[PDB]
């Protein structure tokens, strides 16, 4: 968080309340049309009524495709799941590509669970059965309640409980002076140790003595837990916590991703629907961002047709900087973004344009502000000129070397000379390519 | 309901004068493993 | 139900990998993975450098008489042989040297990670 | 024989469920419900030498202490006591 | 609140929309047009429902966006949940855990359901009083008595030790409506007829009550157990197979296990124990299968346990994967002889407008007539899927400006914001050097 | 930073195994401790006896054996692979242990990948 | 590199180099096509062979107590120590054993009349049969009767054993022994070669350097001979570029 | 009764049919003709039996159906079961369990055996009375010549309790191990005659691969039956080679070099060939025999053409034995031998027709027609195969040439014609 990454300045889409894109806002400069389209996509995600909708961000490299997707994620917030993914990740040594894609699809659909946990804490002061003056059957003693006195820091309360708790109290070996908690939703007694006030400095027990609970005896709170469908799928496919031989084998054997079946996923969907209907949970459909989609092969693209046509799928955002490239897995088949035309029919294309020199200068200034770098006007203009040639990424990468060089020289700002020296020290792709072409004999291969 | 057509115990290695420590070591290993794992295999009784 | 396969082999084959102890070195001096979960950074770094035995201390304890009995809690030479005794004291010296050398060898290795590091890094 | 009877009934408040537990003999009732009195807070012992809160307990003298110097003084006093009383 | 299932591509398709004579209506149950293809799908659906002919293959072929998957989903919705319908993509058979033939075999066997129907004696009633007497110390025989009540009956049962243990584990109390199966002794609590005593603490908020069951106590009810052939194969392959039902990880099931299961299921069918419910396997984009997979399909359809196979492909004369051979639909001619082909013709203007209307109705989007005309023109010029996407895009743009009906201006706005394949390709040609590899 | 108890075991008395007492000593101190059920079980599992030099973590109660003290009667002719003789610790029975180590993110990932994931840091079977 | 036409003596020249060096120098012969393993990556095979070529010579004196057991008496304070009586042709010796050896003696089922040996440094016990003087105690027992050892009970031998860095690497890849359930079940798992970490390699290098400084270890760098090196692919050659530049690699 | 070993393709081959001077006979031990190939194979057999030279490689090359595999099978038959003869195909080394070099290493080590002789005491008799009391016990065993009572030890009592032994059972006991195997009951196997306790010399010939697998891990011998060997470490193999050398020097064991036969070696790739080039240079390498019918052909895994699909570097280490096509006389003699093997009687006219059919089409086609013609003759209640039966099976079953002609007639109806 404290370290500054490449998209650390993107705090969202700089959109007006009417959806029009401001020239420079929220860390984004230019790309007004793409930003407006991404705002419409953000509204689509927030509406939560659409499934399997796909958006393709198409444009030359360094045009804000990843920045726009991250701005969408910022607009949605941390509540909405956002699963980034590169196309190269489907190639796994454990599971098939379609399984990786399906798992990433299920990661984007989130579920928020709200429950109230009501507990009674305290140190047991009293443990008294409530006998009845008329014993049932004539002989012996019959009990109708068990009074448990619970003491905390700021109170003491007595609880008239069911007689059946006498067995739980004996199983937990609860005596006076022990700290216990009773859960209302289950009616079970759990002994969380003995009070520390009865412990002497000469005792050696570790987990036996616990502090007297603070607060009130009756504690109730609302627990909000955020889970994804993939979490439930994985927890049910390779369960952890059993005491049978299969769980022991799972602990012993090396963990391995498996091809989760449609049966388990359908069961998870049924449980999620039951929770939603009961009011326990609220569905949070999020976004799957697949950067470098062109690295997917023809099998992945074909599977995406069925994946996107589903009614449970999230909203998928693709991104590709390729032109009329050859689809991977095929022999000499060319498509406009490295993506077969069947999948292009299922996506909405957002075009990202190149940056004018003024927008490049603005982005450089923003990046300098983010990195804590003071840059003079002449140095900024020179760096923008450097960015007109070469590329924008090259110019924004000279800021920290130039700042370091200035600091070594003993100056608190980047001057033009620092940028010139850095430009001399480091080469861009085009200059290196010129050197390589001029000396192709001396290089290898 | 599916039963294997044939059922056999594992192949056994026999030598006339084996190292007298190999068999007791295997027996102790098997005994400990059974004492630790057989109670955990009871749920699978009906399948077997 | 079929009887198992009885595979018969030469008795010499089962001793092919066996090497007599007088013909092999102690591989426990290179055992790094065996220390994990048993040896801590405290023992290797702080305790042992301070509380390693020395030959002098070992010899002093061995030669000294037995310590006096711990107090109870209160609520408040005709048959003497010189050669045999020389042999016995040589044996005692060899035994003490062996004890020292083994104690140094058995605490020489320090864990790569140690119990504290693993416990700190091991989430629930 | 000596039994514990678990009983669940339907009784009018229009109906409610109640559970009762019946012990055949008083011995079982006492065993399951000893009615133990609340425990007593131990006295926070103090070292007679340095008056700091006690942290240790010399097994021979049963005198709590909180410093190595206090332990040495306690053992010297015990040695003097042995020499005198014998 | 939004359920896990939301508006998807084919959410408006509720069936094939045919009458008794299998004649397609112009617009019914979401389907519009495709009269010949829908009639053929209806005949195939009748063939599936009859369930007498094994290993029938149908190929739905047509241009992209002609409703192949719409017709398949309509068939699935018209079949109903009783008959299995396994829909997979062609790419899913390429697996690192199993062979392609094994994946196809499992897909085939997931499409056949075995149903066992048996009658059991069932006790369902309201617990009036339960009494359990157990020894105070040491091992002993628990003795108990249970009283159960309906609207017209009340019987007191003397309980055995195992029934006592079952009732103790289920924590059955008075007022609990319980179900007891006499054979297995399983007890299922289904509600409470009334509340627990109020004087008790730490009991929680009492839920709603359940009315007491009527009729006799011990009834006879029909229990139906339905599993697929794949589930039997998995649970019979190994001891840990039941966990493989959820984790996958079935490996490759031995052919001996499958032969034994085929024999046992045939014996059950002859003995009236079980009925076989053949279903459908739908492989979307079957052109991703290679020659080895197609060769397996050729002979796997010759079994009496094979389901109806439905394939969809939008390929013309194309190279078969794994070979250098050009074949119709990317499928070998040997497999094309074993199947009937259903062609889907392109949509007209009125069919496109009706599809757009059905999509707007499904998405709860209100649109003007001029907007419908413009959107239909855009769909004819670009594609049907692009216009469908613009429906909700224009709905969002209209809602942003505090409107109620999608106008032509909203459609133009989303047409400007979101591009089709043609305009994107044009703009990419305009900046061909800026894009990386051409 | 962790608080520990460090000393040489003098006597272990267990009554009957519900309750018992443990006596620990240094070169400058000696005290007696009252044991509970889990402490007694942990001491019996590690087979801690007299002359053993041990450390006990106050927070968790885990016992690790550093070595054993050398007496005239422990002049063994053969020693086990883990036994080693150490001097009795000096100072105070209660001590603070400070451990500083550098691990990488990959190591923390491997440790938490499985139940005994630290083994994969040697094998590489991550 | 030995470059020449087939049959010109490149392999013979390498074997002549090996003969000139002697059996004390590690000569690891490998064929270029041996890196295509189905368990580990090719670079792991190359690094394993690199570590195989580097040798370590360790000088150590081993002590073993061997003989027939004449008495086995644990001395209670728990057990303070075990007194054992071992018999050979040259006499009887009484030994005081560390109490940890009692568990090993009980596991090995050691009784009076059995011929055993005990390792002084490790406490390992091997019961190598019954003494043949007791062969007539029963007419039919399933026992292995062994002659009484001839030499002294206490045997000392100073030995020089050569090990390679790969031996130390593979010894620390998996744990040995362990009475836990996870450890026992790990013995049943099929032994598979693993990509040993560079952390483990460096730690083992540190241990080796410690013992070299102590003076009980000697380093023998050795030679790795790769025949049919043209069967290596471009990835293997690229990794060799880095591996040859190591300060730890062999010739 | 029908046993597992029925009549196969080389069932008539019983040896190489050579005299003491390695001069082949025209027809002997199931072999006909090919005097040069059989003489060369006999020389190679003498080399194998001498056991002095290691890693010698021989290639048997020739046209299809020229006795290459017949020569190999005769070589295997001339060697006894004592000498290992590992026969694999080139395709078998391609495995998902191990590498190709590992598969060939296991093939090589399976061909070298270690012969170890040891003495054991074996007790074989009929149980008369068994008594066990709370442990002590007695066991009474009898033969047809003597009876004895044994005082049992604890371990033998446990062994007899684990394997239920009652009076009347005929059992054999290995004294040192307690290995009790019940071989029947007597009052069904006759009771043993001679001495009850016998000292026997048991000889085991154990391959290097078996030693490596047994010592690879605990219970590792199971991998000898279920694959699952993985890739055995080179350290274990080197240790085993050293211990085997120690045994040979100390007289505890004898080395029995054997033969590895790789039929259709052209399936090997360049990696496998490169491994074979150096694997043959070890002193523990067996004699390698390979067969291939390939002419100048592409080596698998490369684009290079080589005379046998084998790279020239490996071919320089081989001695090549060439098999020549058979004549009319040799073809007729082979047909007669196969008829005798299958118990089929033919007329002389049938033999002439079948020889002409075999020369015109193929020897394997004619050999196949022998059984078909015999079945046709048995269908019409005949006893001797006539020319009519041969013509009937000629019409019923086609050869490659006529099948190709008919396919070319309707080439459009077939699938994927180039
Ligand atoms: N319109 C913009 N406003 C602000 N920063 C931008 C803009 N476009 C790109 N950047 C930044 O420039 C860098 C280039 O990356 P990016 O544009 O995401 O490349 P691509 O679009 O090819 O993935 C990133 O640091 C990104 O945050
Ligand atoms: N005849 C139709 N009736 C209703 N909706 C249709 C029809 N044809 C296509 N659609 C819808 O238009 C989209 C494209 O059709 P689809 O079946 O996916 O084409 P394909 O033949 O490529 O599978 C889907 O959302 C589908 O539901
Ligand atoms: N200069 C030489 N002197 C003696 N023997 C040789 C010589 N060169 C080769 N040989 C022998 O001839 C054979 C071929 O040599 P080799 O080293 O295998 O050639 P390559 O360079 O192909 O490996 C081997 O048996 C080798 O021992
Ligand atoms: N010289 C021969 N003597 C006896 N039988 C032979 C002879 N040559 C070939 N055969 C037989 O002819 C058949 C063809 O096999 P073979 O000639 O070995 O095939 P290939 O040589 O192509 O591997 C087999 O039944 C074989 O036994
Ligand atoms: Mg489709
Ligand atoms: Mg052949």
């Amino acid at each position: 968080t404290q370290r500054i990454a490449s998209h650390s300045h993107v705090k969202g889409l700089g959109l007006d309340e009417s959806g029009l894109a401001k020239q420079a806002a929220s860390g984004l400069v230019g790309q007004e049309n793409a930003r407006e389209a991404c705002g419409v996509i953000v509204e689509l995600i927030k509406s939560k009524k659409m499934a399997g909708r796909a958006v393709l961000l198409a444009g030359p490299p360094g045009t804000g495709k990843t920045a726009l997707a991250l701005a969408i994620a910022q607009e949605l917030g941390s509540k909405v799941p956002f699963c980034p993914m590169v196309g190269s990740e489907v190639y796994s040594t454990e599971i098939k590509k379609t399984e990786v894609l399906m798992e990433n699809f299920r990661r984007a659909i989130g579920l928020r669970i709200k429950e109230t946990k009501e507990v009674y804490e305290g140190e047991v002061t009293e443990l008294t059965p409530c006998e009845t003056e008329n014993p049932m059957g004539g002989y012996g003693k019959t009990i109708s309640h068990v009074i448990i006195g619970l003491k905390t820091a700021k109170g003491t309360k007595q609880l008239k409980l069911d007689p059946s708790i006498f067995e739980s109290l004996q199983k937990e070996r609860v005596e006076a002076g022990d700290v216990i908690y009773i859960e209302a939703n289950s009616g079970a007694v759990k002994r969380q140790g003995r009070c520390d006030t009865y412990a002497t400095e000469f005792d050696l027990e570790a987990e036996e003595y616990v502090p007297l609970p603070k607060g009130d005896v009756h504690k109730k709170k609302e627990i909000i837990q955020d889970v994804t469908l993939h979490d439930l799928d994985v927890a049910n496919a390779r369960p952890q916590g059993g005491q049978d031989i299969l769980s022991m084998m799972g602990q012993l054997m090396k963990p391995k991703k498996t091809e989760i079946t449609d049966k388990l996923r359908g069961e998870i969907n049924k449980v999620v629907n039951k929770y939603i209907d009961q009011g326990i949970a609220e569905l949070v459909p999020g976004v799957l961002f697949v950067d470098e989609v062109h690295m997917l092969d023809i099998e992945c693209f074909t599977y995406l047709h069925r994946a996107l046509e589903s009614s449970i799928a999230p909203i998928v955002i693709f991104a590709s900087n390729r032109g009329n490239c050859v689809i991977r897995g095929t022999e000499d088949i060319t498509s406009p973004h490295g993506i077969p035309l069947d999948l292009l029919d299922r996506v909405m294309i957002i075009r990202t344009m190149l940056y004018t020199p003024q927008e490049m200068k603005q982005i450089i200034k923003i990046r300098a502000q983010t990195e804590g770098i003071n840059i003079s006007e002449e140095a900024l203009n020179h760096l923008g000129e450097i960015g007109t040639k070469t590329t924008l990424r090259y110019s924004v990468q000279l800021l920290t070397p130039a700042n370091l060089l200035a600091k070594i020289n003993g100056k608190d700002s980047i001057e033009k000379e620092h940028v010139e020296e850095i430009s001399e020290l480091f080469y861009d792709a085009k200059s290196s390519a010129k050197i390589l072409a001029d000396q192709q004999d001396k290089y290898m291969k | 309901f599916v039963m294997p057509p044939v059922e056999a115990p594992p192949p056994s290695l026999h030598a006339c004068h084996p190292p007298p420590w190999l068999a007791p070591r295997q027996a102790a290993f098997q005994e400990q493993l059974a004492s630790e794992l057989w109670p955990r295999a009871r749920p699978l009784h009906r399948i077997v | 139900i079929t009887p198992g396969i009885c595979f018969s082999t030469a008795s010499l084959v089962l001793r092919a990998t066996d090497v007599h102890p007088l013909q092999r070195i102690d591989m426990g001096r290179f055992d790094l993975i065996g220390l994990e979960g048993r040896v801590s950074r405290y023992e290797a770094d702080t305790f042992l450098p301070r509380h390693r035995l020395s030959r002098r201390v070992l010899l002093e304890v061995a030669t000294a008489p037995d310590p006096p009995p711990r107090p109870k809690p209160v609520k408040m030479s005709p048959f003497y042989l010189d050669s045999l005794e020389e042999k016995r004291k040589r044996q005692r010296s060899e035994r003490l040297e062996r004890i020292f050398q083994l104690s140094e060898a058995h605490g020489a290795l320090a864990p790569v990670y140690g119990t504290e590091v693993l416990d700190f890094c091991t989430l629930p | 024989g000596p039994i514990i009877t678990y009983h669940s009934v339907t009784v009018p408040l229009a109906r409610c469920s109640r559970t009762f537990i019946t012990f055949s003999d008083d011995a079982t009732f006492e065993e399951w419900f000893p009615q133990g009195r609340p425990p007593k807070v131990p006295v926070r012992e103090v070292c007679p030498v340095t008056h700091r809160p006690a942290l240790y307990r010399d097994p021979v003298t049963d005198i709590p202490y909180a410093t190595a110097r206090a332990f040495k003084i306690i053992r010297e006093a015990y040695k003097k006591y042995i020499t005198a009383h014998g | 609140v939004t359920r896990i299932e939301r508006i998807g591509a084919h959410s408006h398709i509720r069936g094939l929309g045919l009458d008794d004579a299998l004649e397609p209506r112009q617009a019914s149950q979401g389907m519009v047009g495709q009269l010949a293809a829908r009639r053929a799908a209806g005949v195939v659906l009748e063939m599936i429902r009859e369930g007498k002919i094994a290993g029938r293959a149908v190929l739905i072929a047509g241009q992209p966006g002609t409703g192949k998957t719409a017709i398949a989903m309509g068939m699935a919705q018209a079949l109903g949940p009783d008959t299995p319908f396994t829909a997979i993509a062609g790419s899913e058979i390429f697996s690192l855990e199993m062979s392609k033939t094994e994946a196809l075999t499992q897909a085939f066997r997931r499409s056949i359901g075995v149903r066992i129907k048996e009658e059991t004696e069932i006790i369902e009633g309201e617990v009036v009083e339960i009494q359990i007497d157990r020894p105070a110390t040491g091992t002993g025989s628990k003795v108990g008595k249970l009283t159960l009540k309906t609207t017209e009956m009340e019987t007191i049962y003397d309980l055995g030790t195992k029934m006592i243990e079952s009732l103790t584990k289920d924590k059955v109390q008075a007022g609990d409506v319980i179900t007891i199966d006499k054979a297995t002794g399983k007890i299922s609590k289904l509600g409470r007829s009334f509340t627990r005593a109020r004087d008790y603490d730490a009991m929680g908020s009492q839920t709603k009550f359940v009315q007491c069951p009527d009729g006799e106590l011990q009834k006879r009810k029909e229990v139906v157990h339905t599993v697929s052939l794949h589930e039997i194969d998995v649970i019979n392959s190994r001891t840990q197979g039941f966990l493989a039902l959820f984790s996958g990880d079935t490996g490759e099931i031995k052919s001996e296990v499958r032969e034994q299961i085929n024999a046992k299921v045939a014996e059950w069918r002859e003995e009236g124990k079980a009925e076989i419910i053949p279903g459908v396997l739908f492989i979307d984009e079957v052109h991703m299968l290679d020659i080895e997979s197609f060769s397996f399909l050729n002979r796997a359809l010759e079994s009496d346990m094979a389901p109806v196979l439905i394939m969809a492909t939008n390929r013309g004369i194309t190279r078969i994967r794994g070979t250098s051979y050009q074949s119709p639909h990317g499928i070998p001619i040997d497999l094309l002889d074993r199947l009937l082909i259903v062609s889907t013709t392109p949509y007209s203007e009125k069919d496109t407008k009706q599809i757009l209307r059905i999509r707007c109705e499904e998405e709860d989007v209100e649109m003007s007539e001029d907007a419908y005309t413009v959107l239909t023109r855009i769909g004819l010029e670009t594609s049907l899927r692009y216009a469908i996407q613009l429906i909700t895009a224009a709905s969002l743009v209209c809602r942003k400006r505090k409107g109620t009906e999608v106008q032509v201006d909203d459609i133009k706005r989303v047409y400007s914001l979101f591009l089709d394949e043609s305009r994107s390709t044009q703009y990419m040609k305009e900046y061909q050097d800026a894009f990386l590899f051409n």
